[PDB]
């Protein structure tokens, strides 16, 4: 049989580990825990044929930065992730995690992740975002963004509403076998 | 599958730079889900040895691009100082290839194109390009994330006063990096004094009139980077107030007095940002007036004069009261 | 000798530059040798225009060594600016003569070799007249100047005057240094006048290429144990220089600026002197310096002897409602 | 009719007046009088031949400056002094004294002359003068100085033990005919 390995990186607090359990078992969590390394695996069929889903979860603060390229060896895809209301998590996509996973593991085809847009509405981030003279990423920025970082596409997604969730690892998987 | 573990965990583990905090949050795994840790360690490898940078590094130092992937070689240079294992520092560092040494000669060749504008320069206006010139501050701040790399960019003469001359860079995220940076070593002991020395020797060859002054010029008169702004308005209070002697103190609050310091924060207290502010608000309760401790100093004098006024005035009061009650 | 009114006297009583102190003494003579000085005054008469002084020191201004008698023309110029009238100071110093600028100028070329051994046809032309004693008996001069009421207000006025002074400090003989600094310690306290003496150094800090404002001042203080009577001067107008001002805040910039330059343990070796003048000045100096420490310590925290004294004022309070209570059961 | 007009000039608290009265009345006066400017009359014989010699005290204090000079016309001869226990009087005769005798009434003869020879051994004066790093001014050095100067020759004197007092205002009236 086969199976595809798969990381998310990203910043500490971006929502990787919500990504992976509000797609799992469509449950949102309530507790905030600073991830150190999880594995889940789950089946997925393409074409009739029994795939095994690996989902590798990674720590986003600076601490854990020379343990974390231990889950890096044999990636398929990669998933660089920010958060939409969060332009400092957005800008280290560029300064650390793209170069990161280039350096480690090169020639691997990676997506643009977006995470947290149900918040691109929400009444109290208007302000405390303004409040900085900052934005919200639009959907034009990012994706002119994956064009140049030579990334494969850009998705995104809210694990509490699950829009566009299941989206986020279908087009990921695509990636996965090229 | 030992059944003896203990041992190899820990010798794979310190070797990951982690804090007393972080590093026995994690000695309590299952024996099992220890193992894992031990055994992807060593299945994970080295891409590139420290001494293949140093040397395409150090021939970047001498019309069009050999220089042309110095971007990137630079990029992923910072990124296998910050994310191999902690031993793969010490070797870069170490005196055989002198690492620290080659890297600051670099920083100095890409930064004489922005430290002229306010020999044969040749390459160095187009290495000059903000990507190639910045990265290497990320590779410091990286070195100075290891303890033994931290004292070593310390006792480096040239090395820190070096950052603060990147203070000239254009790019506002340089700026805050470099202040950033500046602001830690402040703090540790005795590197007070190695700031100084920095900002004096920034005076000289600046050709300016007063310490750091190109500094308040920078602060002043851009609004469109808060988070600039928030890491400026810090390395201030700091290198004013986080001395020991209180007589230093005044002294450096009066010098940034009078570079017009207070005279702008009026106007700047106005913003509306949260960071800022804060940050603001803290420096504005810091400050001096020795005019106005002299005056609450007397008045603590002319109240022992009252309070002795006062147990004088009790004393005859009720003398002379029990004397009144006598003759009843 | 005819008995008007003598206010022919009032004439040449002013016209002597006296303090209003020596008028009170002097003004309450017998009436003879009243009307004795009054044609003394007339008898007596001065034996050059300042023109004429004029004139050849700015000759002086362009082998050479035709100026070897040059030091008496200084001299006898000191003499006429100190003893004669008051007129022939302000003649001097008038648009017509400008004497000021003149004098000036020749000072600037003495010194410009020993401002720089630290415009060269010159350079030169200075090394031989800066031996002389001219640098020297120049500064005497405005020494002469400043006494004088009105041409104190033209020297202030003058932007390069004070600050020429200021370089004099260079000047290799002890005395010299000595006169420059009681000088410069005088145009400080007066009004507006303490900010000239620092731009004076300030323009002293770059001309003379060192580091830090002054530290030259600290080297001539410091190495040189020969000179009493300089130290003397020197150290009360460091004192001047810091205590003086309206600020307290730049009061205690200027202490630190002086004990960065290592005054503080400098002082403690020099308070071992007993030279009375240096002892008293030394011990001046010590009694004024601030420690912001000592003053945070005792406002440490509370003032709870506020409610010390409230402890205090309610008990007056209630020893007097006992007492008013006594007038009752009277 | 003939006289002999004689100046007496010096720094402040150097002795001059003390001179002129324990020369002219042979009482010594202790109380200090700061002297504006005075005059005195002694009819002296030379040669058989009586001349009234011309005594004239003036002010040593530097406020007096300006009106010292009314003095100074058709003077026959100057008494130039110092104090050998004071060295500060002893260089104002070469930067402030001899220079200003010399504007007013150049090619005129005057004498050389120190006073108070008896404090040069007084232990209270040594220690006083000791203590700012000086010594009492010796009598090889104060001639070293008087002919550098062109004056007419040095005497000595003290005026609370008269003593070689004669002696000096002979050498003036000495200096005055030639
Ligand atoms: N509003 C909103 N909150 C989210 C979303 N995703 C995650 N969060 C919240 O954001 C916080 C951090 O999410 P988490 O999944 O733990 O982040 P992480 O990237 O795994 N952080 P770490 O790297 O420290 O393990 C959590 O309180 C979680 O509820 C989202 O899509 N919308
Ligand atoms: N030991 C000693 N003291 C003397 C001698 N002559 C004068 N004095 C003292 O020195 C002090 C000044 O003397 P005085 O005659 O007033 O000096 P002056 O030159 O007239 N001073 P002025 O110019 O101010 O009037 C006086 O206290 C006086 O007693 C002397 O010969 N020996
Ligand atoms: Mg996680
Ligand atoms: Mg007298």
């Amino acid at each position: 049989m086969q199976t595809i390995k798969c990381v998310v990186v990203g910043d500490g607090a971006v929502g990787k580990t919500c990504l992976l359990i509000s797609y799992t078992t469509n449950k949102f969590p309530s507790e905030y825990v600073p991830t150190v390394f999880d594995n889940y695996a789950v089946t997925v069929m393409i074409g009739g044929e029994p795939y095994t889903l690996g989902l590798f979860d990674t720590a986003g603060q600076e601490d854990y930065d020379r343990l974390r390229p231990l889950s890096y060896p044999q990636t398929d895809v990669f998933l660089v992730c920010f958060s939409v209301v969060s332009p400092s998590s957005f800008e280290n996509v560029k300064e650390k995690w793209v170069p990161e996973i280039t350096h480690h593991c090169p020639k691997t085809p990676f997506l643009l992740v977006g995470t947290q847009i149900d918040l691109r509405d929400d009444p109290s981030t208007i302000e405390k975002l303004a409040k900085n003279k900052q934005k919200p990423i639009t959907p034009e920025t990012a994706e002119k963004l994956a064009r140049d970082l030579k990334a494969v596409k850009y998705v995104e997604c809210s694990a509490l509403t699950q829009r566009g969730l299941k989206n986020v690892f279908d087009e990921a998987i695509l990636a996965a076998l090229e | 599958a030992a059944g003896e573990l203990e041992e190899r965990f820990n010798r794979a583990l310190n070797c990951m730079n982690l804090p007393p905090d972080k590093v026995q949050l994690l000695s309590q795994y299952d024996n099992e889900k220890k193992w894992e840790l031990i055994c992807d360690q060593e299945r994970f490898q080295v891409k590139n040895p420290p001494a293949a940078y140093i040397q395409k590094l150090k021939s970047y130092v001498d019309f069009k691009r050999r220089v042309q992937e110095s971007t990137q070689v630079l990029r992923e240079l910072e990124t296998s100082l910050r994310t191999n294992h902690i031993g793969w520092v010490q070797e870069f560092l170490n005196e055989e290839n002198r690492g620290l040494d080659v890297l600051l000669e670099y920083l100095a060749f890409a930064q004489c194109s922005v430290t002229y504008d306010m020999k044969a320069l040749r390459n160095s206006r187009i290495v000059s390009q903000k990507d190639d010139v910045h990265v290497c501050i990320m590779c410091l701040r990286a070195i100075m994330n290891y303890q033994s790399g931290f004292s070593l960019v310390m006792n480096h003469p040239a090395c820190v006063n070096e950052i603060a001359l990147s203070l000239n860079n254009k790019n506002p995220r340089t700026k805050a990096l470099v202040l950033e940076l500046l602001a830690a070593v402040c703090l540790v002991r005795g590197g007070h004094d190695i700031i100084l020395a920095a900002f004096d020797n920034f005076k000289e060859v600046c050709g300016e009139q007063h310490r750091f002054e190109k500094l308040m010029e920078y602060f002043r008169n851009e609004d469109s980077n808060i988070d600039f702004m928030v890491a400026c308005m810090q390395f201030i209070n700091i290198v004013v107030h986080s001395v020991e002697n209180m007589n230093f103190r005044v002294f450096l609050q009066y010098e940034f007095t009078h570079l017009g310091l207070d005279l702008y924060l009026e106007r700047l207290r106005l913003t509306e940002s949260d960071k800022l502010q804060v940050q603001i608000q803290a420096y504005l309760d810091n400050i001096f007036d020795v005019g106005a401790l002299l005056e609450d100093t007397e008045t603590k004098n002319a109240v022992l004069e009252h309070m002795e006024e006062l147990q004088e005035q009790v004393a005859l009061l009720t003398e002379r009261l029990r004397d009144a009650e006598n003759e009843s």
